[PDB]
């Protein structure tokens, strides 16, 4: 009954999901070993969503875990959870990609893309309703993003009537630690931006300055960033799940969200946010989650919302709460900021509220945006694309693999297209 | 014999649902699992061990709510066959609710809703239930009332729904869905009566004291309107008035069958004393600007007909001199070709009330329901609202993904606009 | 700039014995009355009207200024059973039955066979098809999933595409029965698939040294259905659904265009992607709609003339 495929690809999307499987598992009352030592009916009343039976009463995620290197691979396996993945669901290789988009996307990835295909099939086919598939990744690497990339391609193709969300890593402005960047992000959103029913931006420089500005973290280290992440991937889909006094599901926030094809990208947000010795003098209330999610200071992708005018927002809430305090938030939203909004579109915010809020919490909230202040973020990929190309350095790599310089002009003009499209509502 | 047969379709209308069969059921004396330890012949019927099977079908696209309850306090009462789910839901999409998703429970309904039939000897309407502006709500109901209305079609058909508020909303395709529902109820459906959460917020927080309502007590609100509906079927008094004399009392024209409904009093435990609460009181607040379930102000428009309906102690005498006091104030408009414009009904049974609420024990109640010439306000910010959306052709594609041209959208808006220069030229 | 015809035709013998009424009401010459609403075009022809006459107004500008290396573009929508195929093709030999696409080829070769003998010429002709947003090849059928691609001067074309030179009309019409051989048609001849048509002409000028070259697209859209109203199961429905969001687009296209937008979305839609070169700009498009006046096609003439009146 509405099940969803996982598939997380590349070392960033690999941890991401790992951090994302404990979390989850957690909140479903799931030991590593796959038992159930919950303490209430709702938590296996919908299990079915993310997780498959086994004998015995034991749970395995669907979840496919692939790579072009074991390292990740047995970094997981290895880790407090790797006892719960399926052993055959682990699909790597053994020449990275070397972080080239060309590679992955080509050589390496096209024969391994048959055996993922394998497990994805099979997986898909066990499932009494499926429902759409999630993917993370990367795209300034290149197993992440060319072979992601490519398994979007090819499953959009076998099924084109199912969701396809992805919830992938952008590279940063001030925070950067590839030099081939550019090329694998511009080549990535060129498939992205087609082959795709709504995708989530994220970005390690917005998640750093929420770590050290918010939650006054000394030292963090990719598990606080990792765990943001894991906790939105959560939130997203509450309502398939648990019950509640409104419902919404993965294609009714894409109906409300995006009002044309092109323009699906959007930038996630979580609420609360404290820190370890400042949540005593603190009242969790409608308001301050409201206050909270609209901050510009709290999105997770490096943009900033007032740079621009919000085409649609959709606000999950989890808890116990009033439907009129919810509504009067969102109307008075609206109302004191005019000037942030698009004009012709009334009621730019959906409502969703479920009746079951994460463990050791009160209340909570998820925020997804779709604003056109998106457009600088590919405008500054774009920038550095075209500074790199006109001297064509770095392409040697490309070429050498079975690639061309139409394509990275294709991928330098749709992305230009992408930009004038977002930047016609501002 | 007198039956009613209830549709509850969408998540809207199976909470609403679910609120007015647990007040029917404090009312007949029937414990959650059909055993009372006949008046209730409308809504219930025996099996033969003491059971009571409710004449009701619960419809949803998706199995959550339903699942809610099926393993809820009344997981007895229900037949299980009559509760029906499927498998995906519309998604907010009228298109999906009224063709691709809709024809995949549809029959099922059916068959159920024949088998309701047969079993009953005197039917005398159908009570739907259901919301404006969903996917479900807005398409499979226009689906299920196009059949209904080609199958039993003599029988009376009486809509429950919701309408979207002026500022308050949900989704962000409500315009839509809303406009194409609104072509659709016109010509099937016998009498509607919307209502909207924002004036319903309105009077919890002004009457009953709650400063954070939620969807509960809309419901026990709504609930409370339907049984004062039918009460005169269940129990017996003086001057009952049943279903057809509403309709030949109540619909001058056949297009103009959009009554506004009111409820009163709506008083606290606190202020429950301290008040007279007589028959005159309560009939003088029915027309109140404030107390509308629906966000339009009668003063901006002409009365055509009220239908005025009694429960608990009253006696003629004042319900005259109610009327009196009422048709001679000057703010109250009536037509120049409806010189007698009121229906009076008195029933014997008093307002039940329900543990765990916040309507206080009255020993009397009213339920006005009057269709004037200010329900057009509504319609007309619903169609600035759909129409500043087209003009730029936002979401159009979601729709026309699921096998809808793009010429339904336009038929639609010329019917509303038919319809409200109709509501116009009636009123001079 | 774009203008939009509307043609209707007469009410055949075979619905003649039915007592079926016509519902059409013409005032001046760009406008017709149904139902006591109007619907206004550019120019509205009559029964009456020849075939002449219709390419004199709609399609002998667009032949002359393709010989002169410029673009052009030519529609054609319109219902089962509503002139379509008598308006773009005819009787394919009656020097007074024939359409559109033959007068085209004739005027085309006609110019050739004049122009002095310093001038060389080259025709070459595409023929291909978008079926559930797939884009096939009908002169070989083992191509079936080509895609789109842009040069250096961004001008998008479809790569691999059969592109064979022809030397007289008669290639032109075998080639023309050849890829309507292998169209999708459903079960009376109803179309399930848009088929595009391209006639490239380029001049060489062998003293001056010059070159000219010169595009003109033929499409043949498929009619938008109400699905409510017939019952699709299974196929029928996917192609009902791919074709209503491509005539959505395709209108979305040509009305940014019209109201001069900043941005016309061309990357909504296959069909749209290819026409970018030869829809915008200085260049001449024109669409021919065809309707019928019986009372038993009220809705279809309904939708036809306001997917017309899209454009505008
Ligand atoms: C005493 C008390 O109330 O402690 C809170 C707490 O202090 C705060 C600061 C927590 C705390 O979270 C963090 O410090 C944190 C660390 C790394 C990355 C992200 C956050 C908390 O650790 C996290 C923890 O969150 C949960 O329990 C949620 O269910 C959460 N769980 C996990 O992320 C998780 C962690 C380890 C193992 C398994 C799951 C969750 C959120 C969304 C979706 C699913 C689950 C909570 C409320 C607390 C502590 C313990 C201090 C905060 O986080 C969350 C996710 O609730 C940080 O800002 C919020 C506000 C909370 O009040
Ligand atoms: N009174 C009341 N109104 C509700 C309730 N739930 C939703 N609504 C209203 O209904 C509208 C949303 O439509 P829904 O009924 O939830 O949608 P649906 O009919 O289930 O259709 P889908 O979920 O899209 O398949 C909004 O205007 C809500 O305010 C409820 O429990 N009580
Ligand atoms: N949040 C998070 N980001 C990571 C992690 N590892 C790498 N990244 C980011 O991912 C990008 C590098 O891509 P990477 O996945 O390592 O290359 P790949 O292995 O070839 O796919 C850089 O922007 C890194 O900051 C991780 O464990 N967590
Ligand atoms: N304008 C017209 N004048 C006279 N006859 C016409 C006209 N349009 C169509 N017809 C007749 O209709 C017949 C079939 O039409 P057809 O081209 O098959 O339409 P469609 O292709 O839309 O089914 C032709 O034999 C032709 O004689
Ligand atoms: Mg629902």
């Amino acid at each position: 009954m509405r099940e969803i495929v996982h598939i997380q690809a590349g070392q960033c999307g690999n941890q991401i999901g790992a951090k994302f499987w404990e979390v989850i598992s957690d909140e479903h009352g799931i030991d590593p070993t796959g038992s159930y030592h919950g303490d209430s009916d709702l938590q296996l009343e919908r299990i079915n969503v993310y997780y498959n039976e086994a004998a015995g009463n034991k749970y395995v995620p669907r979840a496919i875990l692939v790579d072009l290197e074991p390292g990740t691979m047995d970094s997981v396996r290895s880790g407090p959870f790797g006892q719960i993945f399926r052993p055959d669901n682990f699909v790597f290789g053994q020449s990275g990609a070397g972080n080239n988009w060309a590679k992955g996307h080509y050589t390496e990835g096209a024969e391994l893309v048959d055996s993922v295909l394998d497990v994805v099939r099979k997986e898909s086919e066990s499932c009494d309703c499926l429902q759409g598939f999630q993917l993370t990744h990367s795209l300034g690497g290149g197993t992440g993003s060319g072979m992601g990339t490519l398994l979007i391609s090819k499953i959009r193709e076998e099924y084109p009537d199912r969701i396809m969300n992805t919830f992938s890593v952008v590279p940063s402005p001030k925070v950067s630690d590839t030099v081939v960047e550019p090329y694998n992000a511009t080549l990535s959103v060129h498939q992205l931006v087609e082959n795709t029913d709504e995708t989530y931006c994220i970005d390690n420089e917005a998640l750093y300055d929420i770590c050290f500005r918010t939650l006054k973290l000394t030292t963090p280290t990719y598990g606080d960033l990792n765990h943001l992440v894991s906790a939105t991937m959560s939130g997203v889909t509450t309502c398939l799940r648990f019950p509640g006094q409104l419902n919404a599901d993965l294609r009714k926030l894409a109906v409300n969200m995006v009002p044309f094809p092109r323009l699906h990208f959007f930038m996630p947000g979580f609420a609360p946010l404290t820190s370890r010795g400042s949540q005593q003098y603190r009242a969790l209330t409608v308001p301050e989650l409201t206050q909270q999610m609209f901050d510009a200071k709290n999105m997770m992708a490096a943009c900033d919302p007032r740079h621009g005018r919000y085409l649609t927002v959709a606000a999950v809430f989890r808890g116990r709460m009033s439907m009129k305090e919810v509504d009067e938030q969102m109307l008075n939203v609206q109302n004191k900021n005019s000037s942030y909004f698009v004009e012709w579109i009334p009621n730019n915010v959906k409502t969703a509220v479920c009746d079951i809020p994460p463990r050791g919490l009160k209340m909570s909230a998820t925020f997804i945006g779709n604003s056109t202040a998106i457009q600088e973020l590919f405008k500054r990929i774009s920038e550095q694309f075209t500074a790199m190309f006109r001297r064509k350095a770095f392409l040697h790599w490309y070429t050498g693999e079975g690639m061309d310089e139409m394509e990275f002009t294709e991928a330098e003009s749709n992305m230009n297209d992408l930009v004038s499209e977002y930047q016609q509502y501002q | 014999m007198r039956e009613c047969i209830s549709i509850h379709v969408g998540q809207a209308g199976v909470q609403i649902g679910n609120a007015c069969w647990e007040l029917y059921c404090l009312e007949h004396g029937i414990q959650p699992d059909g055993q009372m330890p006949d008046s209730f012949n409308t809504f219930f019927s025996e099996t033969g061990a003491g059971k009571h099977v409710p004449r009701a079908v619960f419809v949803d696209l998706e199995p959550t709510v339903i699942d809610e309850v099926r393993t809820g306090t009344y997981r007895q009462l229900f037949h299980p066959e009559q509760l029906i789910t499927g498998k995906e839901d519309a998604a907010n999409n009228y298109a999906r609710g009224h063709y691709t998703i809709g024809k995949e429970i549809i029959d099922l309904v059916l068959d159920r809703i024949r088998k309701l039939a047969d079993q009953c000897t005197g039917l005398q309407g159908f009570l739907v239930f259901h919301s404006f502006g969903g996917g479900t709500g807005s398409g499979f109901t226009s689906l299920l009332m196009e059949r209904l209305s080609v199958d039993y079609g003599k029988k009376s058909k009486l809509e429950f729904s919701i309408y979207p508020a002026p500022q308050v909303s949900t989704a962000v395709v409500e315009p839509y869905n809303s406009i194409l529902t609104t072509h659709t109820t016109l010509e099937h459906s016998d009498c509607a009566f919307m209502v909207d959460n924002e004036a319903i917020y309105d009077i919890c927080r002004r009457n009953l004291d709650i400063e954070r309502p939620t969807y509960t007590n809309l419901n026990r609100l709504i609930s409370q309107i339907v049984s004062s509906i039918t009460a005169s079927l269940r129990f017996d008094g003086a001057l009952n008035v049943d279903l057809t004399e509403f309709q030949t009392n109540l619909v001058p024209y056949p297009r103009i069958h959009f009554p506004l409904a009111t409820y009163a009093p709506v008083i606290s435990a606190e202020k429950a004393y301290h008040e007279q609460l007589s028959v005159a009181e309560i009939t003088n607040a029915c027309f109140e600007p404030a107390n509308q379930m629906v966000k339009c102000d009668p003063r901006h428009g002409k009365y055509m007909a009220c239908c005025l309906l009694y429960r608990g102690d009253v006696v003629p005498k004042d319900v005259n001199a109610a009327i009196a006091t009422i048709k001679t104030k000057r703010s109250i408009q009536f037509v120049d070709w409806c010189p007698t414009g009121f229906k009076v009904g008195i029933n014997y049974q008093p307002p039940t009330v329900v543990p765990g609420g916040d309507l206080a024990k009255v020993q009397r109640a009213v339920c006005m329901l009057s269709n004037t010439t200010a329900i057009a306000e509504a319609w007309a910010r619903l169609d600035h609202k759909f129409d500043l959306m087209y003009a730029k052709r936002a979401f159009v594609h979601w729709y026309v993904g699921e096998g809808m041209e793009e010429g339904e959208f336009s038929e639609a808006r010329e019917d509303m606009a038919a319809l409200e220069k109709d509501y116009e030229e009636v009123g001079v | 700039n774009i203008k939009v015809m509307c043609r209707f035709r007469p009410l055949n013998e075979s619905e003649v014995n039915r007592g079926d009424k016509y519902i059409a009401k013409f005032q001046g010459e760009d406008t017709v009355v149904i139902a006591s609403k109007p619907y206004a075009f550019d120019r509205v022809f009559q029964s009456s009207t020849s075939q002449e006459q219709v390419y004199n107004d709609c399609a002998k500008k667009i032949v002359k200024d393709v010989l002169e290396g410029y673009n052009g573009t030519i529609f054609a929508y319109g219902q089962t059973s509503s002139g379509k195929t008598h308006t773009m093709e005819g009787k394919l030999h009656d020097p007074e039955g024939m359409g559109i696409i033959p007068r085209i080829v004739q005027d085309i070769f006609n110019y050739i066979y004049s122009m002095d003998e310093n001038l060389e010429f080259h025709i070459k002709v595409s023929y291909f098809e978008i079926y559930l947003d797939k884009i096939r090849d009908l002169l070989d059928v083992s191509k079936t999933n080509l895609s789109v691609h842009e040069d250096k001067n961004r001008v998008p074309y479809v790569k691999g595409c059969t592109e064979r030179f022809v030397c007289s009309p008669d290639e032109v019409m075998d080639t023309i029965d050849e890829g309507k051989s292998n169209r999708h048609v459903a079960v009376e001849h109803s179309s399930r698939s848009h088929s595009i048509f391209l006639i490239n002409v380029k001049q060489e000028n062998t003293q001056t040294e010059q070159k000219l070259s010169g595009k003109l697209y033929l499409v043949d859209l498929a009619g938008s259905e109400k699905v409510s109203k017939t019952g699709a199961e299974g196929a029928v429905l996917d192609e009902a659904k791919n074709i209503n969001k491509s005539l959505s687009a395709l209108g979305n296209v040509i009305s940014a265009l019209a109201e001069g937008s900043t941005y016309v979305p061309y990357r909504d839609s296959k069909m749209t992607r290819i026409l970018q070169d030869s829809l915008g700009g200085n260049c001449r498009t024109t669409i021919v709609i065809c309707c019928s006046p019986s009372s038993y096609n009220e809705s279809e003439t309904k939708s036809t003339l306001l997917f017309g009146q899209r454009a505008k």
